């Protein structure tokens, strides 16, 4: 969809910390994902058409495509859960983020029911 | 090759198709085939029925699309159209129903430009909002040549503002019948022509409520009082008085049908009337011309009907019957003055009655009147000089009467103090006739100044703003008219100053003045001698009998006869004394050497310019549709030049990349900051603004950040107005709305980024899976089947192959049978053609194995093989799994082979050398590229060279491995099956990959 690409583009800037338009490892590790260095050079090698190794946004999306998505969203929630109870706390969301008051304002604005924490059934609503 | 606009002599533009193109010109075939230059040909709107309210909405912005858009709208009685915040108004020449109603007035209040259809009311409302919000006075300038609709639109504006923001408030409106009675007259161009310029100020208090107003008047036409053309009239009052006055008033003032008065009877003596209003006028009021030819026709003017409305207006604004009667008494006095003839000088016997009536109505002694018109002071006057005395008295009396009327009008709506004003400018419209005099010169000069102000404000300063702010808006050039203004008002050398000099020297001369003008501007772009005129109807005018000024609105030829006399405002002492000492109090109060009319005018107009420069300015550009005062007659060519001369074509051009709305970034941000939670406040100001513009509609192309001001594109006035709105709740609601949006972003950003990592990680597993699967297909021994069809110089052959591959050892064991008889080529030339997926890639090389990674779906191998000094092969091979066996289908074409060469003459030895093959990635095609030379041994001990060019691309769209540059080592052994009866080859090959 035309919306989903724009959402990915905003996410792409969290990969493009330098702001130039070009790292994957740095954020992939920091997002708390084990997979080492060997596989990254191999994965980039499918979209880099000019050989430059320059990472461009149109490359990013195609590089992500496969020939199951519902479980990916559920796995994304598990990236927020440090322990894995079913709720995300202010201290949990602060971990993925790296002011504390701003994190509280961020937590409260998602909490639809009123528990002071964010569960999956409401984590999806925010995303779409 | 879509239809286009190209010039038309009377429509301005016509539709046609380009047929042939030259360097600077082309041919157009109308929808008769004709020549047009490239730069007078324009792209057309694809829908010829559609119209847009703002010309900036057009797909193509040019003078032709502009003309057509206005044409279509006028066809539907949509007389108003925008170019950004400027209004174009085409004179309908009929009353469009309800379009100016009080109900319509209310509907425009507080509404942003664009949210209602283009209207004079929206411009007036825009001026009000600007005044109220920016705390800055405002001026509405309504331009246009004669009869274009300036006075009518001026009235619509004044009516809007006073009805909308009044609460005695209708006096500014009710005043016009009075001013028009004394300042308006019939012309060939306009039945209700204004013969004076006016600036009507509506003053406001702190609460932005109307507290009163002020009318400034400029240069009333003086000569019209005494004489006019056969098709023109004196001021309406005379005819309104004669048509409508009671029999009582007629007797007291000794009035009769207009033909009886020298000051009326050289002009048109007919009344404006219809069937119904003709009956309401008595017979003793109607001239022989009226009786012979009927009334004059107009939808707005009606002499008898206007008299009543005037009397009603006077009563409505505070004028008592005493003052009404005083006014009428002076009017008739001036009339009777003109009926005084002279003979040799002395008053003629017949004009005795005229002297009595005039002296009585003007409160004068007969003997005193007779002497003042007849003698100079202390010596007697010639017949023609007495005429000059008579007419000069009439011109001063009527002029002072007019001054008194506007002054009396200003006293209806006075104000102690005001905060701001909205002023509406209504000058006399650009005009020209068969004979042009000082009247046209002064009027057209004033028109030049207005156009210069439009140029100054809309074309010069706008682009200076874009540049000072670094916007990079394409410059629009245009011809400026300041030179034309310089020619007229410059110190010492200007026409007005040269004219004043002429009045000053001992024996003044029109021709000495005219000569001086020409001599002092020898080669000037704006001045020429009458001999260079386009028309031949004015070619016999000598150099010192006139000049041409090339006005912005067109060249006008002036006859300079009577310029000197007309430039002098002064009245001689004996005439001045006579009238100042009238026994009539009213006439004494009318009056409270050389006085320059030109320089008094220039001073007044520059003081007006000072006013205008200090205000925010809005423009309404009025257009005359035709020359015959008819409705529904759009004359394209005539309207086109008005659009060009007005500068609207230049403006439309600028708006292709221009920005009509702008605000100070610092000011805009700070007014929202006051409501920002202290968190959002930390956010980069520019980012907040971007989020705010998003929240109120705008896309990124709709606005631009300059160095200090943020600019907004055409057609976005409502959005702009919402952004700028100062209301606390509105600023709080918006801040809340963007605050929410930023939290929704920050969430979605880290949310989608988490999904991004999940997908990246998933893709990695998806690559490995696929490559493992490919690799696990080749763990053990794998059966092969090969099929080739070949054509070599017309020799068609087929071969079938079978055997097995062992990728662990890199071993190929294959037997090929030619099923079609003898092979037309030597077997060795087919060895490289006769499943690289069976190559040995050792431990640390497995990452470089494209061939296995494409499996089971496989790949296409394409080769060109060049046999040096001989022909070439082209091969296409399709290699993939088919169950547990690897299959390969090949097509081969050979051409250009020498029939007695090594290939077709079978001179190659049945053996094979070892070779290295250099593999590299073909990044663009997602496969590999290969280059190698095979050396084949010739019987006599020489070598046949075979140059190979190879490309492999995968069949499926699944993931494959793209390798680092590496090479494959081949060993090949050729042998024969001792029991095989058919033509054949047994091939044994070993292949290892290496660094
Ligand atoms: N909006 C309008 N509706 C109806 N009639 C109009 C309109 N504008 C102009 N006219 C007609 O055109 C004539 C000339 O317009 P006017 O405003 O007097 O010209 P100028 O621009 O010289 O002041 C008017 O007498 C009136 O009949
Ligand atoms: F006749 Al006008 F302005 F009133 F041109
Ligand atoms: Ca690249
Ligand atoms: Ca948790
Ligand atoms: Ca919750
Ligand atoms: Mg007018």
């Amino acid at each position: 969809t035309e919306e989903q690409i724009a959402e990915f583009k905003e996410a792409f800037s969290l990969f493009d910390k330098d702001g130039d338009g070009t790292e994957l490892g740095t954020v992939m590790r920091s997002l708390g994902q084990n997979p080492t260095e060997a596989e990254l050079q191999d994965m980039i090698n499918e979209v880099d058409a000019d050989g430059n190794g320059t990472i461009d946004f149109p490359e990013f999306l195609t590089m992500m495509a496969r020939k199951d998505s519902e479980e990916e969203i559920r796995e994304a929630f598990r990236v927020f859960d440090k322990d894995g109870n079913g709720f995300i706390s202010a201290a949990e969301l602060r971990h993925v983020m790296t002011t504390d008051e701003e994190v509280d304002e961020m937590i409260r604005e998602a909490d639809i029911d009123g528990d002071g924490q964010v569960n999956y059934e409401e984590f999806v609503t925010m995303m779409t | 090759g879509k239809p286009v606009w190209a010039p038309h002599p009377t429509d301005g533009f016509q539709v046609g198709n380009i047929v042939d193109i030259g360097p600077d010109s082309l041919t157009i075939e109308p929808l008769k085939t004709f020549l047009a230059l490239i730069n007078q040909v324009f792209p057309a709107e694809e829908d010829s029925k559609k119209d847009v309210e703002d010309n900036c909405s057009l797909m193509y912005l040019n003078e032709a699309t502009l003309l057509h858009n206005i044409k279509v709208r006028y066809s539907k009685d949509r007389i108003y159209t925008y170019v950004a915040n400027i209004l174009i108004a085409v004179n309908p020449y009929f009353d469009i129903p309800k379009i100016y109603s009080s109900e319509t007035i209310k509907s425009y209040q507080g509404k942003s430009l664009g949210t209602m259809p283009p209207h004079v009311f929206a411009i007036a409302d825009k001026a009000f909002r600007d005044m109220k919000v920016l705390k800055l006075s405002q001026s509405i300038i309504v331009s246009g040549e004669s009869g274009a609709g300036k006075t009518e639109n001026t009235k619509f504006v004044l009516r809007y503002l006073t009805e909308s923001y009044g609460t005695i408030d209708d006096r500014i409106v009710e005043a016009n019948p009075l001013l028009e009675a004394f300042g308006n007259a019939k012309t060939v161009r306009n039945n209700n022509s204004s013969r004076f310029g006016k600036f009507v100020e509506i003053h406001f208090n702190e609460k932005s409520s109307v507290v009163g107003g002020f009318v400034s008047h400029y240069l009333l036409e003086k000569s019209r009082i005494c004489v006019q053309g056969k098709e023109e009239r004196n001021y309406h009052i005379f005819y309104r008085l004669c048509a409508g006055a009671s029999e009582d008033i007629r007797e007291r003032l000794h009035l009769s049908s207009p033909d009886n008065f020298r000051y009326l009877n050289r002009g048109c003596t007919r009344y404006f009337a219809n069937k119904e209003t003709d009956k309401q006028i008595l017979q003793n009021r109607k001239s022989p011309e009226y009786l012979k030819a009927g009334s004059l026709k107009d939808p707005l003017l009606d002499d008898h009907g206007d008299f009543i409305r005037m009397c009603t207006a006077m009563k409505k604004i505070g004028l008592d019957d005493e003052e009404k009667l005083d006014l009428f008494r002076v009017v008739a006095g001036v009339l009777h003055l003109g009926n005084i003839d002279f003979e040799e000088c002395n008053l003629k016997n017949k004009s005795t009655q005229a002297l009595e009536y005039c002296a009585e109505l003007l409160g004068l002694d007969q003997d005193d009147l007779r002497v003042s018109l007849t003698t100079r002071v202390k010596v007697p006057l010639k017949v023609e000089q007495a005429n000059n005395a008579r007419d000069a008295l009439a011109k001063t009396v009527y002029s002072h009467l007019f001054d008194h009327v506007v002054n009396r009008v200003n006293q209806c709506f006075p104000f102690e103090t005001s905060s701001y004003f909205i002023g509406v400018l209504d000058i006399a419209g650009f005009e020209y006739f068969e004979h042009n005099s000082f009247e046209q010169f002064c009027i057209n000069y004033c028109n030049e100044k207005l156009q210069q102000f439009f140029n100054e404000r809309i074309l010069k300063e706008e682009q200076e703003l874009y540049q000072k702010e670094g916007l990079g808006v394409n410059e629009v050039h245009y011809v400026d008219n300041q030179d034309c203004i310089d020619l007229i008002e410059a110190r010492l050398v200007g026409i007005l100053d040269i004219l004043d000099e002429e009045n000053r020297l001992p024996q003044p001369s029109d021709q000495h003045f005219t000569s001086a003008v020409h001599q002092k501007h020898k080669d000037h772009f704006r001045l020429s001698i009458p001999r260079k005129s386009k028309l031949a109807i004015h070619r016999n005018i000598r150099d010192d009998e006139g000049f041409i000024i090339r006005h912005f609105a067109g060249a006008v030829c002036y006859e300079t006869t009577q310029f000197v006399e007309k430039n002098n405002d002064a009245l001689h002492m004996s005439l001045e004394s006579l009238i100042c000492e009238s026994r009539d109090k009213f006439i004494r109060e009318l009056f409270e050497s050389f006085i320059s009319v030109g320089n008094k005018f220039k001073t007044q107009l520059n003081l007006l310019l000072d006013k205008l420069r200090s205000t925010g300015a809005s423009f309404i550009r009025c257009i005359k549709p035709n020359l015959k005062m008819t409705s529904h007659h759009f004359e394209g060519a005539q309207i086109l030049s008005q659009l060009q001369c007005s500068g609207m074509v230049s403006v439309l051009d600028l708006m292709q990349g221009g920005f009509p709305s702008r605000a100070s970034f610092h000011e805009l941000y700070n007014m929202y900051k006051k409501y920002m939670p202290d968190k959002l406040a930390r956010l980069d100001p520019r980012l907040f603004c971007k989020a705010l513009f998003k929240a109120l509609g705008l896309n990124e192309i709709d606005y631009k950040f300059g160095l200090t001001k943020v600019f907004f594109r055409p057609g976005k006035f409502a959005e702009f107005d919402q952004i700028m709105k100062s209301d606390p709740d509105h600023l709080a609601e918006l801040v809340k709305r963007v605050n929410h949006w930023l939290i929704c972003s920050r969430w979605k950003k880290v949310q989608w980024c988490s999904l991004s990592v999940i997908k990246l990680k998933n893709k990695i597993k998806y690559r490995a899976e696929a490559v493992s699967k490919g690799e696990e297909l080749f763990t053990g021994v794998v059966p092969i089947l090969v099929e080739l069809d070949g054509d070599v110089n017309g020799h068609k052959f087929s071969v079938s192959g079978e055997g097995e591959g062992d990728a662990t050892y890199g071993k190929l064991t294959l037997k090929f049978i030619c099923t079609t008889g003898k092979l037309p080529v030597p077997w060795p030339t087919l060895v490289t053609t006769f499943v690289q997926c069976f190559a040995r890639y050792p431990d640390h090389m497995r990452q470089h194995d494209f061939f296995k990674s494409a499996m089971p779906e496989g790949y296409v191998q394409e080769r060109t093989i060049f046999f040096k000094d001989d022909g070439n092969y082209k091969t296409r091979a399709e290699v993939k799994f088919e169950g547990d066996t690897l299959v390969n289908r090949i097509e081969l074409k050979g051409i250009d082979f020498k029939e007695d060469g090594n290939i077709l003459g079978h001179k190659l030895e049945y053996n094979y050398n070892s070779h290295n093959v250099y593999i590299m990635a073909d990044k663009q095609k997602n496969g590999i590229k290969v280059n190698f030379k095979i050396r084949h041994n010739i019987e006599d001990g020489s070598v046949q060279l075979a140059d190979h060019y190879q490309q492999n691309t995968p069949i499926g769209d699944g993931p494959v491995l793209l390798p680092d540059n590496h090479y494959l080592s081949y060993q090949s052994a050729l042998s024969k099956d001792p029991n095989e009866k058919r033509d054949h080859m047994v091939l044994l090959e070993f292949v290892t990959a290496a660094g």
